[PDB]
RNA sequence: GUGGGAGAGGGUGGUGGAAUUCCCGGAGUAGCGGUGAAAUGCGCAGAUACCGGGAGGAACGCCGAUGGCGAAGGCAGCCACCUGGUCCACCCGUGACGCUGAGGCGCGAAAGCGUGGGGAGCAAACCGGAUUAGAUACCCGGGUAGUCCACGCCCUAAACGAUGCGCGCUAGGUCUCUGGGUCUCCUGGGGGCCGAAGCUAACGCGUUAAGCGCGCCGCCUGGGGAGUACGGCCGCAAGGC
């Protein structure tokens, strides 16, 4: 057990339907891996510094789960299978390292 | 890895008594749970040269003391190869 | 000579390992979406080195730039 | 004939010719010029004289599309790059901005051995 | 042992953006390219310049350092997993268990070799254009092996600090990386510069010694012939010792 970040950036272009079921099927996966929701912060949607799959938007989901080491690749890389899922950024949870503080 | 508890286990099961931590065969124990850990991920990434390196060494510093051990109490030495099941 | 002000003076606490503030990261990227120098970034070695490191995880998120266009000239 | 009004001007500047490209406000080519399309054949194209010319020339090409203002994108670091920018200027053209985007990579292709060397 | 730390140390998988090339579409027209000057070359079967889409390979801009890590070779996008070394604090445990290391074994840049794959860019050879007294060169247009991946070989080098490893001892100053502390500064590990004593043929070295000492290994003994011949061992070969 370890603690990370899964990062997912979604298709800007989901009705309130759709961002429903690909919201869910990230459920539906952190589970059958073994992840723990702590918390998640669905910042929603934010123009992309450059365009990815043709959009200047995405819609970006976070979450600070806990899961087993040996999972996290295979995880990651299943969330990946979506095609409204265009990034998935997994990442060891760290001590915020303050500064001009 | 190896986790705290597994290193404390090991050590407890092998500390010559209470408090025991840097004994000659608490030491054999921890270098052969690292031994073996690292020998399997050799097994694995065969192409790792660098950390065989370290393998080397451990086996070496393992050498090291087990050939003090059995100078000083060849008995205790048996012993400690016994339980750690090594040697050929 | 790198004068004006420097990044960090010029801000408050911080977190150095935060890759989602682009508010304040996006601040370490100069004209162009580059990585602004420690002369420039008024930052210490290790804090800068986690600087790059957070700032490539934004990047590749999408919410911070790559490269941008010189504009003026 | 199909009055733009306004657009791009692309300088493709090179230490062997300049060369001005214009182009609608999507991009698409309307005309184009060089040292070559000038009378200069030679090393004579990347001059910034050279440059001057093939500069005004796309500019004149371009005033018959009824082409007016332009913003401007620098490529490149030859002679007579600020030639151009300098001549678009005073063409009766308005510049509305200027713009260097000359590409370069992130380290990606062995350079040719004439362009080898670093630090 | 316990608690902390920095790191491009290694291996595996995944992944991101820039650029080159090719392909598709748009728009567009006479050149582009290249040089000291040119020409070969490419372009009206429409190139160059510009915009949009796609495929593919290789390398990672800024950060970036005078920086860091590693025993050496060497190591640089980002994420996860597996894994080596190392420094510091606490003085907790063992109780000289240490140092060196012929032979052996392993690692070992590049080029090269085998089998399979890949192949964008670059490029021995080679095909051309120039230059020249000539030009089996430098400059220019092309281009195969190769450069990349897997597995197995090869074992070399200005493999360099041209400085074997460990330990103790002998002024300081200054910049720096990383850790601890009562945090001007003190204390420890690493990286530089200048310098006490001393050393050195000199240049220079100078607590990162080339100083003062002890331990152990390797090596030298004028130049050419020659890293050749012979023999042995190794390698598929090239060839290595
Ligand atoms: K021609
Ligand atoms: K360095
Ligand atoms: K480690
Ligand atoms: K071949
Ligand atoms: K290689
Ligand atoms: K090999
Ligand atoms: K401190
Ligand atoms: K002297
Ligand atoms: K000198
Ligand atoms: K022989
Ligand atoms: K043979
Ligand atoms: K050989
Ligand atoms: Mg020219
Ligand atoms: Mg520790
Ligand atoms: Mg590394
Ligand atoms: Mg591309
Ligand atoms: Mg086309
Ligand atoms: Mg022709
Ligand atoms: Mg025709
Ligand atoms: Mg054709
Ligand atoms: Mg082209
Ligand atoms: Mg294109
Ligand atoms: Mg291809
Ligand atoms: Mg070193
Ligand atoms: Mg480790
Ligand atoms: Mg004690
Ligand atoms: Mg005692
Ligand atoms: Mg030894
Ligand atoms: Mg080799
Ligand atoms: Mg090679
Ligand atoms: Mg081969
Ligand atoms: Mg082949
Ligand atoms: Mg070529
Ligand atoms: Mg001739
Ligand atoms: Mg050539
Ligand atoms: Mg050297
Ligand atoms: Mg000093
Ligand atoms: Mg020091
Ligand atoms: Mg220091
Ligand atoms: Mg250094
Ligand atoms: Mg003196
Ligand atoms: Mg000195
Ligand atoms: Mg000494
Ligand atoms: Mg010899
Ligand atoms: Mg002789
Ligand atoms: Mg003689
Ligand atoms: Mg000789
Ligand atoms: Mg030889």
């Amino acid at each position: 057990m370890r603690r990370y970040e899964v990062n997912i950036v979604l298709n800007p272009n989901l009705d309130q339907s759709q961002l429903a079921l690909e919201k869910e099927i990230i459920q539906r996966a952190l589970e059958n891996y073994g992840a723990r929701v702590e918390k998640v912060e669905e910042l929603g949607l934010r123009r992309l510094a450059y365009p990815i799959a043709k959009d200047p938007q995405g819609y970006f989901l976070w979450y600070q789960v806990e899961m087993p080491e040996d999972r996290v690749n295979d995880l990651a890389r299943e969330l990946r299978i979506r095609d409204n899922v265009r990034r998935v950024m997994v990442v060891k949870s760290q001590e915020p390292f303050l500064a001009n503080a | 890895p190896i986790t705290k508890e597994e290193k404390q286990k090991v050590i407890q099961e092998f500390a010559r008594f209470p408090g025991d931590t840097g004994s000659t065969e608490v030491q054999v124990a921890l270098l052969t749970l690292r031994i073996n850990r690292l020998s399997e991920h050799l097994k694995v990434h065969k192409k790792d040269h660098h950390s065989h390196r370290g393998l080397l060494m451990m086996v070496g510093q393992r050498r090291r003391l087990l050939r003090y051990l059995q100078r000083e109490d060849p008995e205790r030495y048996r012993a400690l190869i016994e339980k750690l099941g090594i040697r050929g | 000579p790198s004068r004006k002000a420097k990044v960090k003076a010029t801000l408050g606490e911080f977190d150095l390992r935060d890759y989602r503030n682009v508010e304040v990261l996006k601040r370490f990227l100069s004209e162009t979406g580059k990585i602004l120098p420690r002369r420039r970034t008024g930052l210490s070695a290790k804090e800068q080195r986690i600087l790059a490191k957070t700032i490539k995880r934004a990047r590749i998120l999408g919410l911070l730039p790559f490269t941008e266009k010189l504009v003026r000239k | 004939k199909r009055q733009v009004a306004s657009g791009r001007a692309y300088i493709h500047a090179s230490y062997n010719n300049t060369i001005v490209t214009i182009t609608d406000p999507d991009g698409n080519p309307i005309t184009w010029s060089s040292g070559g399309v000038i009378g200069y054949k030679g090393s004579r194209k990347g001059t910034p004289y050279a440059a001057q010319l093939a500069a005004l020339d796309a500019a004149k090409k371009a005033m018959a599309y009824g082409m007016q203002s332009v913003d401007v994108i620098v490529r490149g670091t030859g002679a007579g790059r600020e030639q151009a920018i300098r001549a678009l200027q005073a063409s009766g053209l308005q510049v509305k901005s200027i713009v260097d985007d000359t590409p370069v990579p992130h380290n990606g292709c062995r350079p040719k051995k004439k362009f080898r060397k670093a630090s």
